[PDB]
């Protein structure tokens, strides 16, 4: 009868977005610097 | 046809499958 254990190990086929969604996602979207996709053209240099 | 049938149908219509 492994309908069941291979019908049960499917249990974590779609428990893989539950932990990615977790609480806060692990991830508030930090960002950091999505905002400005111009990371300008590597012309940083400064005086 | 076992935990299928018992397994997303009680959360909601405790019916079988094929009358969903």
């Amino acid at each position: 009868k492994l309908l069941i254990t291979i019908h049960d190990r499917k249990e974590f086929a779609k428990f893989e977005e539950e932990r990615a969604r977790a609480k806060w996602d692990t991830a508030n979207n930090p960002l950091y610097k999505e905002a400005t996709s111009t990371f300008t053209n590597i012309t940083y240099r400064g005086t | 046809k076992v935990g299928f049938f018992k397994r997303n149908r009680p959360p909601l219509e405790e019916d079988d499958e094929e009358g969903e």
